[PDB]
């Protein structure tokens, strides 16, 4: 349907006759056409030209070519490279070992094949499927309609490619036959471009400014044989960029180009500032870094590691500046925005009745309506703002997430040299097999494809040298080294309305609740696809280029700088590897003297580097060299923690800061800490130069001014169209102003500080690679003696082995104390300047209202009628704002995302994770019988029917699994991540798998296996890695893939029928187990064997009881045991448990137990009174042993009815009041009963139920939620209402004791002194008669 | 120690910002060791206390082996000269022998820094209370003996910490340094933390309860039975009508506040380093005008506006969005700003700012006076609540497991509900296709026939998200049409063949509404599938893809609201018109005799709206009366509301002409203004 390909192939025929009657233009599919190009000359000066290419329609509205058009000499000489391979020769000439010929048959044959691969992952996700038909079947409309080209007109040059047959009377094609429907058109790249550059362009570009909302086909010139390589975030594991995902960058890039939303353009034809953003670096001359907001939404991807990259709110805030245009004080500055140009394009057909294949192509194009009376098109300025918005509903990091294949922009490529940029990739597997239909590149791994060889390979930099001194700094030259300039301050100033101003209306400000899922596409097969007009169009030169999306900046700027930037800083602190060490690194503890001999390596003072700058003590032997490496890696985790500060600017508050950020301003680390008392915001700034001057953070907000009133005609119908109109203009002020104030904290404050988070991570990370070379040839140190080289060696690796950690440690601290530091700048200095400019401002206008109001009433120039209401009017709308509260929930809206990005944060990621940091979401998805998918399609389940079931249990869903007596160590249900690709290994992989597990007691040691982890070993290849089985009469986590393999034996019991969840952090060296929420032990003092990737196998085997299973998870990282203490609380909900660990149920026969002696309830000899009793142990076996276990099945049984009974699958929740009603007789209920025959004056008793009875409603203590277990609290109302204190005893709450003599109850206390101890609370077990524990 | 030495008072200011630095210096902690244990959760205080005596601090000196040196540990463990019959009887032996050889000598010097701490501690109190007399005094030393008890707890958890990894090291070097059982499974001698830790101190930091508790509202009888109102313990004053009321948003009760009914307590903020608040349900009916009076500021819910007063301050009126049905708000009264929270949805609503110095530590009381029609409360705490607790990480909801409607009442088995979907809003209208066997949500604006939804369950009025429903579906006539599945398809099926379907409570990504999915027992989930411009089809998918089970809730991303239903009430069309005595000449808009409308879920819309047809003009020019339609065209019924503009004849002029007075010539008006006459004339 979407992608369905036509038979076309490169040895097909071109188009050399029509005829025009007997054969359709939509059944033409080779033939020669005409796209607009940017074409250059031998002057170097850009023009906008056509070129003739023969074209293959390879799907029902796509196009390729396989030309390169001659669009002028690149400039730079053959087989070079800036950072993308230079050739003249590639489609043109014969090119490394093949002719021209097989060189364009083979990009037809790879192209198709790309598409081949798209069309396989159409039916796989329904979210690529909706893309490629919104960008293949989308009608495509173009507003300055050129000449040539009629209105009501479906095909122009916007939205079509000319067929063209050759001239009788001379051999140019040129003889137009008609034009067919064009949506993308995939050239090479052309001669003035590298062979690798990918880069989308608008088909047609008309000449003047491009409006907003016009419509184009796109031009795609990309290579799909070529790639550059890139340094992923797995840290130095250089791979290849997939060209699969290359493509889909760009036709991401044109669906823009579809809607017209990708050059947004002013009235005097350059960029807004609100769709760029800037860097800086000031010195001799200026250099900066224009990053487009096109680009920065393309590549959405919201890592810590990548700037190329912003957030929900400032997204809607640029779709809503592309939709309702924005208005400027310099009015040739104003965007027109899509609404105003979309308006402005179908009011020309308001009065000339269009016809009804046109009506269609607009009503699709624009989501419109057309009503057959008054002539016109009723615009709506909702699927206006649903057109925009549609239009960046998916990017490369989206791709990539569903896609498992990893990428980095081209934007952020930073030459950390291990050689050459360019490979050869081979897509038609002419070699190897490289890249299927059905699965994309098998892999990225740079060993795969053959690297290009050029002959000259100068990366280009930013050339940095400080003033005074000599040591130039040749930084990459992308976003990340410049510094991230702030936003211009607005300066709200008066409007001077009057009746007939021309106020915008569809202003919204700040959205907090949107749903942003883009409607699904409706194909209409009953429109045409070509048209038979032969129509000349201007193909004259127009002066000028075209907006190319993705264009490579390869020049390399001189700046001779005044103070040393964090980039720089970032720079000498790098070991300057390339060498073979000789001498030992000159480690050079001050800033300012590195820049002086080109040679050292800047160190920061701290306790870690001075104990590094000074070597061990060579006379102490291998023991002197542990304890001095030991005492770095402990010195440099002290530099990781955060630590609250206070400043005068921020009341109520402390600011955090990383003792790590004094390397940045060359301070001692506790010369550091003087500095912060006596301290402004300027400082918590690492990066507060731009090179020339201090650049401190944007803090202050432009001052909004109330706006004034001049009538122009008096009469009362003028005055009430400008009083209403000034108040229209407040509201419209306001939601500028509090829209302005999210984009001010979020780019100069939020974004700034997130951007020094990532500058310092770089940094710690370039400092431990001068702690690595520096303990690395201390260990090669030839006074040590040659058998404590062996230990003193084993020691610098085990060091270098804390690193991981230690980074993720430094980088979940870094982006914390930054996060908290923009997130209370904003609670107290932007958001408190806001509300204080607002509400005087909230203040003077309606001041300004309300004496102009009065003044029109006396004077007479407004009604009785209409001045009483506008008094209303002012009352109830200058008030304080509601949008000033809507600037808060927006700005606490990007930092619990960020909150959540810190919590759910690792090193090293492969899978598409979810919130929480899971990469599995195993459901039973089954009309009568389940079979279980995950439902994050990262995982691929086999579930062995036989045995594996799936029911309602847990907290939702259980993996039931059946017993095997016979058979031993069988899967039953294998979750694999390995797809059969080549991933990235490494012995540094640390990750997180996490199951819950409800067996019942096993009487057997039959030595089996319950489940095993094994991870990816190579390309279809898997080593175990974490094996869980009964070894000796006790469950024990082998290990299979440590360098020694130690074992950890399950001590506490997790198998007697309760839910336990088994949490086992795998990192390199430790492997932790976890039990619930508390550490079992440790598997230490042994690495990994065999590197592993973060794709592997989940196999759980069959055991000889019926065991189940829940939320089977696995993360990318390490989990702390602080945060597996969260996640296990958050993971049992809102939910009271019962003691087997499922959710209590009301109307459930529950035996009430005491949680310490287990001690149930019994009635005294003949009366109802109640008396705690003490329930026996069970003597099992387990595994073969003879454990002796609590007793559950003792005493009184309880119901808890509800307060109006519905029946009994419902849930008891935290807060749910209930009633306790006995089951051996149904007529009783508990209650406190004061009787004052007793020495417990206040007894818990069964009381009689019949009709209306004051049975004690309990309840759960909720502000005590544990897990298993919890404490009863008797209400002190009945369903009669309250008890009252002369029968009860008592009138509020009480607590459930197990003290007769109180009567099982004690008083809440909840005066002001029931916290200056510990509360000592008295916790209860409810257990249901379980059919898998006997006794 | 640079703010206690350029100090000669401490100002009631610089209590706060005394009692931030002393909790920033004894409860600090430095978190990471990572080796000789993982989980070593240290106090600052204390290593700068072995940073000042042995030059580093801990962690670099047990690396340099000085950890029986600074802990005056002379022994090591040793076995006994005859090992047990189980060398598992020696697991706890070795823990009694490490009790007494080395963890006494951890937990002697533990007494030293608990003396260090209590005398430094005791210096603070001497050097405040001797230099501020003020009635925030009592605030900071309440605070400062929870900084106190919480440091002393913190110092006893870490030498657990300290003794848990002293004791695992042990244990490994008395069975490594022995033949007698030198390859052994040590984890068979070692403990897990759990165990290790509430074998030695049964309560630690995490024990403490930081703040008292939030003192319930409650009717109570004395022991003659009185109708008492108690505030959690203590009995308050009431002034007029608290009764029980079964009107309430679970199936507990409520209490009804009657017309200008008021209780009265007393709260004070026990620490300096509190917000201190009012969390409290109440069923948002119209022209509820009560007005809580906590801490010395009134906070009046009037109208769908909020002021809040503080005392001899001025009242600041605050907008906010119209609440619908039950809702849960929070008064915090933080230091220097007053904050109203939703905590259905964890958003703010208002945020005044405290304009005088507010001191929450003396005992001010807490009003509710109701001044209006019956306030249905169904809570009322007042608590004390730490001053840097967020509202906006708690996951929105009642947490109730009742399934609410868009306005936040209860959905009643019957009621005739509306199934919205969340990609196309109440503009989305349910109906039946040509053919009468399906639903579909049409999104036309000439939709024939809607189709309302009665969920039944014969179970509880209030309907569960634990309770399968079966869904009725009714038009505007009353054809009841079963909702049932073939062939993953929703369709009409007899009542015999119905399918229990099961909401359940979701949330969307960048949304704060509540929303419900529709599954089945087999996890199908109704899709909204698109098949037309205006036409969508519930068809049935296998579970949500990338959907994320939270507690009981599925966290949805933004490309899965096909699944989000919501749910709205019916025959709430409501248009309210007034009539404006106009004068001849004076000028009408459409908007000027129009007061209210209102969708049929209750929506409250404006003359702007597509529905609202204005049909007739006036003339302001004749005397005679003019009568306009207002008319709102709904989904099914079309109620016009008539208003009448009367044009009153107006003449008014106040013709005049200039004069010269005479020598001090006495004035009066008459000698000027010569021609004035009325309206009438």
């Amino acid at each position: 349907d979407v992608l369905e390909m036509f038979d076309v192939n490169y040895e097909s025929p071109i188009l050399e006759s029509f005829d025009s009657t007997t054969q359709s233009l939509n059944d033409v599919h080779v033939f020669m056409s005409r796209i607009q190009m940017s074409a250059y000359d031998a002057d170097g000066e850009g023009r906008i030209e056509y070129r003739n290419l023969k074209l293959y329609e390879i799907s029902s509205g796509i196009f390729i070519s396989t030309d390169r058009l001659d669009t002028g000499a690149s400039g730079v000489e053959d087989d070079h490279e800036m950072v993308d391979y230079y050739s003249s020769a590639r489609l043109t000439r014969e090119f490394l070992g093949e002719s021209l010929d097989s060189q364009k048959s083979d990009y037809f044959e790879g192209i198709k094949k790309v598409f081949s691969f798209y069309k396989n992952k159409c039916n796989e996700s329904r979210y690529i499927k909706e893309f490629f038909e919104e960008i293949q079947f989308r009608n495509i409309c173009g507003f300055p309609k050129q000449a040539g080209t009629s209105s009501t007109d479906i095909f122009d040059q916007f939205n079509s490619v000319d067929v063209l047959l050759q001239d009788p009377v001379t051999s140019v094609w040129n003889k137009k036959v008609g034009s067919k429907k064009a949506n993308i058109v995939i050239i090479p790249p052309a001669t003035n471009l590298p062979i690798t550059e990918a880069c989308a362009t608008a088909g047609f570009q008309p000449e003047g400014f491009p409006k907003l909302g016009s419509g184009s086909f796109f031009t795609v010139q990309f290579d799909p044989f070529f790639s550059t390589r890139f340094k992923a975030h797995e840290t130095d594991d250089v791979a290849l960029l997939d060209p699969t995902l290359t493509l889909l960058h760009e036709m991401t890039h044109g669906l823009h180009f579809q809607k017209g939303i990708a050059n947004p353009v002013n009235r005097s034809g350059e960029t807004p500032a609100w769709a760029t953003t800037w860097g800086r670096v000031t010195g001799d001359n200026d250099a900066f870094k224009e990053t487009p907001m096109e680009e920065l939404l393309t590549f959405n991807k919201h890592t810590i590691d990548d700037d190329i990259e912003i957030s929900d709110h400032l997204k809607s805030t640029y779709i809503g500046f592309l939709y309702n245009g924005r208005n400027e004080d310099d009015p040739t500055e104003s965007v027109d925005g899509v609404y105003q140009n979309v308006s402005s394009f179908l009011n020309q057909y308001r009065g000339f009745e269009i016809s009804s294949d046109f009506q269609h192509f607009i009503e699709s194009c624009y989501g419109v309506k057309y009503n057959q009376e008054s002539k016109k098109f009723i615009v709506n300025p909702r699927n206006i703002k649903r057109y925009v918005q549609d239009g960046f509903f998916i990017d490369e990091a989206k791709f990539a997430r569903i896609l498992n294949i990893k990428t980095r922009s081209y934007y952020t490529l930073m030459p950390d040299n291990l050689g050459v940029w360019s490979y050869r990739v081979d897509i038609l597997n002419r070699l190897r097999e490289t890249f299927d239909e059905d699965r994309g590149l098998l892999s990225q791994e740079l060993d795969f494809h053959t690297a290009l060889t050029p002959v000259v390979s100068e990366n280009p930099a930013l050339e940095l040298e400080v003033a005074g001194m000599q040591r130039m700094v040749s930084l990459p030259k992308i976003k990340a080294s410049y510094l991230p300039s702030d936003i211009k301050i607005k300066n709200f100033t008066g409007q001077k309305i009057s009746h007939d101003t021309i106020l915008d209306t569809n202003i919204s400000g700040i959205i907090i609740s949107k749903i942003k899922y883009k409607s699904d596409f409706v194909v209409d097969e009953s429109m045409p696809r070509s048209s038979l007009n032969t129509t000349n169009y201007n193909l004259s030169p127009i002066k000028g280029t075209k907006f190319e999306t993705d264009i490579r900046d390869k020049t390399s700027v001189k700046v001779t700088v005044s103070e040393i930037t964090a980039p720089m800083i970032n720079h000498v602190m790098k070991l300057d590897n390339s060498k073979v060490l000789t001498e030992r690194p000159s480690l050079n503890e001050d800033l300012e003297e590195t820049f002086k001999n080109t040679k050292d390596v800047y160190i920061p003072k701290t306790t870690a580097m001075m104990k590094l700058k000074e070597g061990a003590d060579q006379t102490l032997g291998a023991v002197g060299f542990a304890v001095w490496s030991g005492q770095i890696l402990e010195d440099l985790y002290n530099l990781a923690q955060k630590k609250e500060v206070s400043i005068d600017q921020i009341k109520d508050d402390l600011m955090s800061i990383l003792p790590f950020y004094c390397a940045y301003k060359n301070l001692s680390a506790e010369k550091y800490e003087q500095a912060f008392a006596n301290a402004t915001l300027d400082a918590f700034l690492i990066f507060a130069t731009d090179g020339g001057g201090f650049a401190g953070l944007g803090i202050t907000v432009g001052a909004i001014a109330i706006n004034s009133m001049y009538a122009k005609a008096e009469t009362m119908e003028a005055y009430d169209s400008m009083f209403g109109k000034y108040v229209d203009q407040y509201q419209n002020d306001i939601k500028n102003f509090t829209l302005n104030a999210y984009v001010q904290w979020e780019n100069n404050i939020l974004s700034r500080l997130w951007n020094e988070s990532r500058l310092a991570i770089t940094g710690f990370r370039n400092m431990l690679k001068t702690v690595k070379t520096v303990m690395e040839f201390d260990a090669t140190n030839q006074a040590y003696s040659e058998e404590d080289r062996k230990i003193i060696k084993a020691k610098c690796e085990e060091i270098f082995s804390e690193f991981p950690m230690l980074m993720q440690t430094f980088a979940k601290n870094s982006m914390t104390a930054n996060l908290e530091n923009a997130s209370k700048i904003f609670n107290d200095i932007v958001w408190q300047k806001i509300k204080e400019e607002l509400d005087q401002y909230v203040i003077d206008s309606k001041k300004y209202f309300l004496d102009s109001l009065e003044e029109a009433y006396n004077n007479g120039s407004i009604s009785a009628e209409s001045y009483y209401k506008y008094q209303t009017e002012a009352r109830e709308k200058f008030v304080s704002p509601r949008e000033v509260i809507d600037l808060y929930i927006a700005a606490h809206d990007t930092v619990v995302k960020r909150k959540r990005y810190i919590r759910r944060y690792s090193r090293k990621y492969d899978l598409a994770t979810d919130f929480k940091g899971n990469t599995v979401h195993l459901n039973g998805l089954g009309e009568g019988t389940q079979d279980i998918q995950d439902l994050y399609g990262n995982y691929s389940v086999y579930a062995d029917k036989k045995t594996v079931s799936t029911q309602e249990g847990h907290f939702d869903q259980t993996i039931k699994i059946a017993k095997d007596t016979n058979t031993i160590n069988k899967v039953v249900l294998a979750v694999s991540s390995n797809n059969g690709k080549e991933y990235a290994l490494n012995k540094d992989e640390q990750y997180t798998i996490s199951f819950w597990l409800r067996m019942p007691v096993p009487s057997s040691s039959e030595e089996r296996r319950i489940f095993s982890y094994s991870a990816v070993s190579g390309v279809n290849k898997e080593v175990e890695e974490l094996i869980l089985q009964v070894k000796n009469n006790e469950f024990v986590l082998a290990t299979a893939n440590l360098l020694r393999n130690s074992e950890f034996v399950i001590e506490p019991r997790i198998a007697l029928n309760r839910w336990v969840k088994i949490t086992i952090v795998n990192e390199n060296t430790r492997i932790k187990v976890y039990q619930n929420d508390n550490l079992l032990g440790l598997i230490k003092d042994s690495s990994r064997k065999k590197p592993i990737a973060q794709r592997g196998t989940f196999k759980f085997y069959n055991y000889n009881v019926d065991y189940q299973l829940d939320d089977i998870s696995y993360y990318n990282g390490t989990i702390s045991q602080r945060d597996i203490k969260y996640t296990f609380k958050e993971d049992h909900g809102q939910f009271v448990y019962d003691h087997w660990g499922e959710r209590l149920q009301y109307n459930k026969a529950y035996y009430l137990l005491s949680d310490d002696n287990k001690s149930a309830f019994e009635t005294v000899y003949e009366t109802k009174r109640l008396k705690l009793k003490s329930v026996p142990g069970v003597d099992i076996k387990y595994l073969g042993m003879n454990d002796r276990v609590y007793g559950y099945y003792g005493g009184l049984q309880f119901k808890l009815v509800p307060l109006d009974s519905k029946n009994m699958n419902n849930y008891v929740r935290w807060g749910d009041k209930f009633t306790m009603q006995s089951i051996e007789t149904t007529n009783l209920s508990l209650a406190i009963i004061q009787d004052n025959a007793y020495f417990a004056p206040t007894q818990l008793k069964l009381i009689s139920n019949e009709g209306k009875s004051e049975e004690e409603i309990f309840t759960f203590d909720r502000n005590i939620k544990l897990q298993n277990a919890a404490i009863l609290v008797g209400t002190g109302n009945s369903k009669q209402g309250p008890i009252s204190a002369y029968k009860r005893g008592y009138s509020g709450d009480l607590w459930i004791n197990g003290a007769r003599l109180d009567g099982y109850v004690t008083v809440v206390n909840k005066s002001n002194y029931s916290n200056d101890e510990i509360q000592e609370k008295f916790k209860w077990i409810f257990v249901p008669k379980d059919a898998n524990w006997v006794e | 120690v640079d703010k206690l030495s350029e100090l000669t008072s401490v100002s009631d200011a610089e209590l706060f910002g005394i009692i931030r630095l002393i909790k920033n210096e004894l409860l600090s902690v430095i978190d990471n060791f990572t080796t000789f244990g993982d989980n070593w959760s240290c106090p600052r205080w204390i290593d700068y206390c072995f940073q000042q005596v042995f030059g580093s601090d801990l962690k670099n000196l047990i690396v340099q082996g000085d950890f029986e040196k600074v802990f005056n540990i002379s022994d090591t463990l040793i076995l006994p000269k005859q090992l047990p019959e189980d060398i598992l009887q020696l697991k706890p032996y070795l823990f009694y022998q490490w009790y007494a050889k080395r963890y006494t000598r951890i937990l002697r010097l533990e007494s030293l820094f608990y003396q260090i701490l209590n005398e430094h501690i005791t210096l603070i109190r001497s050097l405040v209370s001797s230099n501020n007399k003020g009635q925030y005094l009592q605030g900071f030393m309440n605070d400062l003996d929870k900084i106190a008890y919480n440091a002393q707890y913190m110092l006893s958890d870490w030498t657990i910490q300290l003794g848990y990894y002293d004791f695992k090291n042990q244990v490994t070097q008395v069975i490594k340094t022995s033949s007698m059982t030198s390859e052994f499974n040590i984890d068979d001698l070692l403990y897990d933390y759990d165990t290790f830790k509430l074998t030695i101190s049964q309560f630690g930091a995490d024990s403490i309860n930081n703040f008292t508790p939030s003192q319930d509202l409650k009717l109570a009888l004395n022991d003659n039975n009185s109708p008492i109102l108690l505030l959690g313990n203590d009995e308050i004053k009431s002034n007029g009508s608290i009764t029980q009321t079964d009107d309430s948003l679970d199936d507990e009760t409520s209490l009804l506040l009657s017309k200008n009914t008021s209780f009265e307590g007393n709260f004070s903020a026990k620490y300096l380093l509190s917000s201190v608040g009012v969390n409290f349900t109440f069923k948002s009916i119209e022209n509820l005008n009560f007005s809580v009076d906590f801490m010395n500021i009134n906070i009046a819910f009037s109208n769908n506006f909020f002021e809040i007063t503080q005392t001899g301050q001025e009242t600041k009126k605050y907008s906010i969005a119209k609440l619908f049905g039950w809702n849960s708000l929070v008064y915090l009264i933080k230091h220097s700003s007053v904050e109203i929270w939703d905590i259905h949805s964890n958003i703010l609503l208002v945020s005044h700012d405290l304009t005088a110095p507010q001191n929450n530590i003396v005992k001010a009381p807490i009003k509710l006076t109701n001044l209006d029609n019956e306030l249905i409360l169904k809570s009322f705490e007042v608590f004390e609540q730490d001053e840097e607790a967020n509202y906006n990480d708690i996951e929105q909801g009642f947490k109730n497991g009742i399934i609410y409607t868009a306005k936040k009442m209860p959905i009643i088995v019957g009621e005739k509900y509306a199934l919205k979907s969340s990609i196309l809003d109440d503009m989305g209208i349910l109906t039946s296709d040509e053919n009468k066997k399906y639903p579909v949500f049409s999104t036309d604006v000439e939709v024939e026939s809607s189709l309302n939804i009665i969920l039944e369950s014969t179970t509880g009025d209030k309907i569960s998200v634990d309770a399968g429903v079966n869904i009725r579906t009714i038009n505007s006539n009353g054809e009841e049409n079963y909702l049932g599945i073939e062939d993953n398809h929703l369709i009409f099926v007899p009542k015999e063949e119905a399918e229990l379907f099961y909401l359940k409570k979701a949330v969307v990504e960048d949304t704060i509404d509540i929303f419900y999915v529709v599954k089945t027992l087999g996890n199908m989930f109704i899709n909204v599938e698109r098949i037309s411009d205006n036409i969508y089809r519930l068809n049935f998918k296998a579970g949500i893809l990338y959907s994320t089970m939270e507690s009981d809730m599925l966290v949805l991303p933004a490309e899965e609201a096909n699944t989000a239903f919501y749910i709205q009430p019916i025959g709430l069309a409501s248009l309210e018109v007034k009539d404006s005595v106009l004068g001849e000449g004076n000028p009408w808009l459409k908007e000027d005799n129009f007061l209210d409308a209102t969708d049929d879920y209750g929506n409250q819309i404006d003359l702007s709206d597509n529905r609202i047809s204005v049909t007739g003009s006036v003339d302001t020019d004749k005397v005679g009366t003019y009568s306009v339609v207002y008319s709102y065209t709904g989904i099914d019924k079309t109620n016009t509301e008539k208003a009448t503009i009367t044009v009153k004849l107006d003449k008014s002029s106040i013709k005049t002409q200039d004069s010269t007075l005479q020598n001090g010539k006495e004035w009066v008006r008459a000698d000027n203004l010569v021609e004035v006459i009325d309206e009438d004339g």
